[PDB]
């Protein structure tokens, strides 16, 4: 995966903006920012969501789903130094998005460069490469064997 | 019950007890040990996660999404609908294994001295029973979370 | 630059620390209005029955204590347009009988900037929004 | 004294506030105060016509809201300025004034809502100690209905 | 039920959480401190030890007196006999009070909050909801304890 | 009032080592019975003032339970000898509930604090007469405050 | 009394104005602005102390008076952490204001208002809670039983 | 003797074993224990104030008087219109108590041992005993303090 | 404001704790004088024969340090007006030659004070006491 030293950084810049501590709707303020990017940079993709009503992005089913999308990172970075159950832990979200016809190895490369765009605006110092060298290998693994 | 001011409240001692990175696993391995000491039958319903030895990679995984999910679930306690979605979410996952409700007690419980014993002596129990209930319920639907 | 949603999330925390839990405020608002009224004593003026000549005094501490509490309840507020809103136009009443300039309003924006920089150090101060959301806050006191 | 608000309170109270304390969002404060409104409504009826202009009878328009967070807004400057009670006077003489001639506001309505806290309070705060609570918020409210009827 | 193994279970996870000297009188103050937050009111039915002010000398003798009461108690989980006896002696002083039985119930959240804040993350939240309802049983005598 | 604080350091570790929440019931009714066995003995006519417990049968369930709630009563005075305030509240009360009781005299408590300084030393490591002396005589006249 | 925080905070900011470190001189100055100011508030006062030669008072005899005065005042604020001694203190000053007809218990509330308008001048950041929890208290047995 | 120049000396030098706070009550136990070492007879002369027992409150408040009257005295040996005001005042205080003079000669020296003993090697034992004489000729009038 | 008995009190423990024993002296007399010709830059020329240009050297730090000497002598006195103005007087006629203007005076009020602040921290300057009793010295300086 990523260094010892690059995992502290990207949990500490991460917990900065998210953590047990503040408001779910700071959670999907950032999701809806995340997904609207995502769409505009692929917008072939926003279809996939049709089924959390990606119609609304205001209404509870979606926002529920970017709540659960930053659970699922979170708990992805938060586990950055436990490589034996981050494997584990991403071979499962990896399941999660197979089972969904439609993805495209592609789409999480976009998802990746909007991460990489959003989370500056919010982090304090965002270090892009400590970021990379700890999200890049995650991205792989969630995305490794689609189109 | 389960007022917006027990919500708040648990959302404090939840992120107090619940903590930041690697303490997190270790409140997580609590909550199950207790969860299999409390009903030692309930492990066996885990085999697909390999609860046969709960420091394997793949049971800490399941940990890991398991208090994720209690994570989430706290976070939404103010917005009815992302919490009601969500619940129903985790509903439409539980459903299909045939799970007795009875189970979801033994959760809460050790939930509770989880959460008190990391927070100490201002846990407010009556707190958690209520709003835990909410959370059973959600993904339960039984009526004995009323 | 505008102040979005997330440039919105960005100067609660940042006002958090520099505002922090309220051992540091005192320092924190005499920072603010010693840089304030350098950059424009003219302004001292208008603050007579709050001793504006000497901020050292409890009677100005307090006002001090006031401002901030002000922009406090604006910051804590921008992500809820609705309630944000009816808030800037309680401080625009409470400060229509008194001809304040969109030029001291500026200045007063400053002057928090470097007070918050000052408490959080320029190596996260982020100027851009600050600046459009502190836009955004002075621009609703003064009705627009 | 003895029912001072000491030092000690003092630091407890900052504590059982600063905790319960959201510094970047209003629905933590927000929720507190509609919850002493309502309580102090459903104890003293007639008290809800003091605050027509910000919509009493309707604690959840974003009229009463802004109001509430300006009252939340006023107990938090001074539980902070309890550390620098010079200041702390300036404050509270400023606070008087505020709800000085307006009918009704009277000491009694203060008593009436510092039971509302001490009842709220309690549900949201972890280890609140009601005693320390009181004694300083009682010293807060002193300064505040200085030239008010019983 | 409270069988003969949670009532071992209890007395071990006391006495760790009670303690020597004067973390009694930390523990006793923390016990009352949560009661009288879980509900404000049960406060009123202590004006005969001056809880008006709970850190005056009569409601500190009156706290005391209730975890030695605990204490005595608990140390007599594994003999009927001197058991009930004693809960009979308590529930004697208690009567002649009309005591609302749902007290008692918060009470026992209180003391389980105290214990378990106490104790730690493995505090068997089963093992002393079980076990304090024969104190509340033996006590109060409502059914509610049953 | 009562004893110096260095005195009640003593007196409280050396019961401390024979009575705490880690020490089960029948070790607290077994010292129970040999301590009021002694008081009969030294008191033959007190005995009776106990018939409400079944003092006939020491062994019994009552009997034990009343020994227990005396020891703990000792206890929980012995453990607050250095908050005078509180134990002086807590002494009024126990006084109260004996005054109630009728038949008892102060001449059974001086037996009593004997009783004590005779069995505690064959329980507890390098028993100290001295502190015990100190801090036990002023607790035994307050717990007896109005008796005859 | 008032609280060891409390009495913590007046021992500290008193001796930043009095200890055993500064001349007599800056003493009886502080005790001239508060006697003068004793008695523009109650003129009538002013006569009590026509023994100590208030008359002029730039005298040996008037200076020594509010020096005593000062070192009593000293002396009950070193004494708010013993309480037993203290009470043993002030029930001394107190029979030692007592015996002077003419005193009435009004006189030591003016004192108190002139004590709390005199000190801020003299102490940084002068805190007027913690020093009236600690001092009414002193005050009232100093001039408990008088008129 | 004690010039101002001795005066300035014994100021500082009091001063600093004098001290601040609580430190100041020990200092004047330690006199007062001196005291009455050198002369155990002197002790009957103070029953007044509970010599019986120097703990006791009642001697405390005295030796707090007797050391903040060294003090305020010490402080004014610069202004002699107030020292001799004062020492006037201290003089019709002690005078209608038949006091043999031979006992300030003791105070005195228990005095030195006292300050001395706390500020160290650098102690001016000869400035002492002309300024203290100042003080005791002032209170007493007897011209054995020439 | 009124430079009274208590005001001169305060100053004096004021400046007791900036000026201290001399280990942080000639930080204080620099931030002064930095202080000092940066706003009024032109009065520098007055002071050629002591590089006045350059304030980090010796003969410059001499000097402030004569300055600040002379400052402590007032502040020392303001309880004794006899010898105080008598010291005045002294200070006068050591600058009657130099045409110093009532407004450089004013300046260096400011510079004293901002250099005072800066070492105990705004958190207890006192500046009514220390304007009116800077007022009293500098008056006395210029004769009157
Ligand atoms: C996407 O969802 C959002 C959010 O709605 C949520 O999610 C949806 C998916 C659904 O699941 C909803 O159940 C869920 O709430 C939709 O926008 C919201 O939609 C509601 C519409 O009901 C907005 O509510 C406005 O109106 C309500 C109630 O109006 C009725 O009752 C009042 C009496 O109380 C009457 O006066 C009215 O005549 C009416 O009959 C009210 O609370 C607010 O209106 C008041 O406040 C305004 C100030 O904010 C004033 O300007 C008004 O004059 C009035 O006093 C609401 O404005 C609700 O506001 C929005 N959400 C926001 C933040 O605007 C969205 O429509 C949906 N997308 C689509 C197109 O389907
Ligand atoms: C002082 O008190 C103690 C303890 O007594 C207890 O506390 C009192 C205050 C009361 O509340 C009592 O109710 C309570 O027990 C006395 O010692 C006990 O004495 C009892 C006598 O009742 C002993 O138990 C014997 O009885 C049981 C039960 O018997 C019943 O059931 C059988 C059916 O199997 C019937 O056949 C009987 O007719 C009767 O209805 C019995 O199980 C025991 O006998 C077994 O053991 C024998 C071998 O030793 C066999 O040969 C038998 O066949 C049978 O299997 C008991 O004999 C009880 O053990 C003691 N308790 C202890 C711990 O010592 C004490 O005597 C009393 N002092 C006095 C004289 O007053
Ligand atoms: C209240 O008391 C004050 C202070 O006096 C003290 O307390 C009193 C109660 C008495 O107990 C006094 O014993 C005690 O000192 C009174 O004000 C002081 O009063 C004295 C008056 O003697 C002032 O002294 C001035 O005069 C002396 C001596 O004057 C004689 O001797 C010189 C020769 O050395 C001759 O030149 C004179 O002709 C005269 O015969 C002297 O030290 C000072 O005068 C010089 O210095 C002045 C500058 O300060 C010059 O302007 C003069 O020209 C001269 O050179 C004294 O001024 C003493 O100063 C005051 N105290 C102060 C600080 O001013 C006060 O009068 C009394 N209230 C009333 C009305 O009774
Ligand atoms: C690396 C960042 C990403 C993370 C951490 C993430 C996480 C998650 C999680 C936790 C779920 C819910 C699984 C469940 O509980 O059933 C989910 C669902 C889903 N994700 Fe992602 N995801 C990521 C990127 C993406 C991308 C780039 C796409 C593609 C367009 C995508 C498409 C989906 C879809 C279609 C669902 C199912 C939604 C539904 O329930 O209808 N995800 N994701
Ligand atoms: C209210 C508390 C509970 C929460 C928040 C919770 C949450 C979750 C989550 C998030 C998952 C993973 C879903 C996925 O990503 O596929 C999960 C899986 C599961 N949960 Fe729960 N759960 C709770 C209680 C229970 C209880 C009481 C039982 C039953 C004894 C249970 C049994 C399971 C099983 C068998 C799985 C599937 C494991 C697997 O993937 O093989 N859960 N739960
Ligand atoms: C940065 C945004 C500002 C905020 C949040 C703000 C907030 C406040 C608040 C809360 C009060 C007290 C109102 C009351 O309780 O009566 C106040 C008063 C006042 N403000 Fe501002 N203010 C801001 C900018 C300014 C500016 C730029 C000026 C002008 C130079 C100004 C001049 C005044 C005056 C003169 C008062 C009245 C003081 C008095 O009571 O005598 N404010 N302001
Ligand atoms: C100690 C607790 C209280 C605090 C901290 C507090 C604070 C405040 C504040 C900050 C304002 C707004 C001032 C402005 O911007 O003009 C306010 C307004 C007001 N308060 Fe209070 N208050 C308290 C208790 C009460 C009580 C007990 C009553 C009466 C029953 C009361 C009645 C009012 C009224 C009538 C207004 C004017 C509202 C409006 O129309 O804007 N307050 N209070
Ligand atoms: C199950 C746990 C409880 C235990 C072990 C317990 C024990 C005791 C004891 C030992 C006493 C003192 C008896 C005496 O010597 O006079 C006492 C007194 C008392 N208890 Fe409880 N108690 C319990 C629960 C409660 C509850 C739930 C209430 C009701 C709110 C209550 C109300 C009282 C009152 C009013 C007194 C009398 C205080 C006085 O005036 O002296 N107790 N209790
Ligand atoms: C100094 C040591 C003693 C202690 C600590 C002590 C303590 C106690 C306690 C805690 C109770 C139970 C009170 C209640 O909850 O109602 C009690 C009851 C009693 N005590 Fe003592 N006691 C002492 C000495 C004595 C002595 C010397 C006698 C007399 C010979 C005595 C006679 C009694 C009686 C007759 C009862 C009432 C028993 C009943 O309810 O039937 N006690 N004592
Ligand atoms: C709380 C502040 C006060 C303190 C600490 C204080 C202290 C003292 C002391 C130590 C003495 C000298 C006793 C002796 O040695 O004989 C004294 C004397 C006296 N005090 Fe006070 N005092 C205070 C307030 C007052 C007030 C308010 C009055 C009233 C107008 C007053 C009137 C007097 C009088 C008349 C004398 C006797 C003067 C004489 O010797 O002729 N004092 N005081
Ligand atoms: C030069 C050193 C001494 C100083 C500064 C001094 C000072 C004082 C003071 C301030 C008082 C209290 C006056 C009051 O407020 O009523 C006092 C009382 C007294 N002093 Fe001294 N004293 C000294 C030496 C002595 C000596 C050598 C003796 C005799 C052995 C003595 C015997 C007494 C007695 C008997 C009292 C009265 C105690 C009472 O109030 O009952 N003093 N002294
Ligand atoms: C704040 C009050 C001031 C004090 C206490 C003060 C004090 C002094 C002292 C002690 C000297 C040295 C005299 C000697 O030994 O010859 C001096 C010199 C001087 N002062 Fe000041 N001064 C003050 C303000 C000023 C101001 C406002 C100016 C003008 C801008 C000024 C200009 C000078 C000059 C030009 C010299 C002569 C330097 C030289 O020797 O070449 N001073 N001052
Ligand atoms: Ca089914
Ligand atoms: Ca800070
Ligand atoms: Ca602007
Ligand atoms: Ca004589
Ligand atoms: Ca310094
Ligand atoms: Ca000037």
């Amino acid at each position: 995966f990523c260094s010892e030293a690059d995992a502290t950084i990207v949990i500490k810049q991460w917990n900065q903006i998210y953590n047990a501590g503040i408001g779910a709707k700071s959670r999907w303020t950032m999701g809806n920012e995340i997904f609207s990017s995502l769409f505009k940079l692929k917008p072939e993709s926003e279809v996939l969501f049709n089924n959390v009503n990606v119609a609304n992005m205001s209404s509870g089913a979606f926002h529920a789903h970017t709540v659960r999308v930053l659970s699922g990172l979170d708990m992805g970075i938060n586990y950055l130094n436990d490589a034996g159950t981050l494997t584990s832990l991403t071979a499962h979200l990896a399941a999660q998005h197979v089972a969904r016809t439609g993805l495209k190895a592609v789409y999480f490369d976009a998802m990746g460069k909007v991460l990489m765009t959003v989370l500056p605006s919010l982090i304090d110092n965002f270090n892009p490469d400590a970021w990379r060298n700890c999200l890049l290998p995650l991205k792989n693994a969630i995305a490794k064997g689609l189109p | 019950d389960c007022n917006i001011l027990q919500r708040l409240k648990v959302k404090m001692q939840w992120a107090k007890a619940y903590g930041f990175g690697t303490e997190r696993a270790k409140f997580g391995n609590s909550l199950w040990t207790s969860i299999f000491n409390y009903a030692p039958d309930a492990r066996d319903l885990f085999k697909s996660v390999k609860s046969e030895d709960m420091r394997s990679p793949q049971f800490k995984a399941h940990i890991a999404r398991v208090i994720g999910g209690l994570d989430r679930v706290i976070s939404m306690f103010d917005n009815e609908d992302a919490l009601n979605a969500d619940l129903e979410h985790l509903k439409s996952q539980h459903d299909p294994r045939g799970l007795d409700a009875l189970n979801f007690v033994v959760f809460g419980k050790a939930l509770f001295a989880t959460v008190g014993g990391q927070f100490g002596v201002c846990f407010d129990l009556p707190a958690w029973e209520s709003c835990y209930k909410v959370i059973a319920m959600g993904i339960t639907g039984n009526d004995m979370f009323s | 630059s505008e102040c979005g949603p997330l440039q919105r999330l960005k100067v609660k925390r940042q006002w958090a620390e520099a505002y922090g839990s309220g051992n540091g405020r005192e320092e924190f608002g005499h920072f603010i209005w010693a840089n304030v009224f350098k950059v424009a004593p003219s302004a001292r003026d208008m603050f007579k029955r709050v001793r504006g000549d000497n901020i050292y005094t409890p009677a100005f501490r307090a006002h001090a204590t006031r401002v901030l509490g002000g922009l406090d309840m604006c910051v804590a507020l921008l992500d809820d347009e609705s309630v944000l809103n009816t808030q800037l136009a309680h401080l625009a009443s409470q400060h229509s009988s008194r001809g304040v300039s969109a030029e001291q309003y500026n200045v007063v924006e400053h002057a928090v900037m470097m007070g918050v920089e000052h408490e959080i150090g320029q190596n996260v101060f982020d100027k851009d929004a600050w600046q459009a959301c502190l836009d955004v806050i002075t621009s609703g006191i003064q009705g627009n | 004294s003895s029912n001072s608000c000491t030092t000690e309170d003092r630091r407890e109270m900052q504590l059982m506030w600063a905790n319960v304390w959201s510094a970047q969002f209003t629905g933590r404060r927000l929720a507190i105060a509609q919850a002493v409104f309502k309580d102090l409504f459903a104890h003293v009826p007639d008290a809800v016509g003091l605050f027509d202009r910000v919509h009493g009878t309707e604690i959840d328009s974003s009229e009463f809201k802004a109001h509430c967070i300006r009252v939340v807004n006023g107990l938090d400057s001074a539980i902070g300025l309890l550390s620098d009670p010079s200041t702390l006077n300036e404050q509270l003489s400023h606070l008087a004034t505020q709800h000085q001639e307006r009918a009704g506001v009277t000491k009694g309505g203060f008593s009436a809502i510092a039971q509302s806290f001490l009842r709220v309070m309690p549900q949201v705060a972890s280890c609140f100690n009601p005693d320390a609570w009181s004694r300083c918020f009682n010293r807060i409210t002193n300064g505040m209905t200085e030239g008010l009827a019983e």
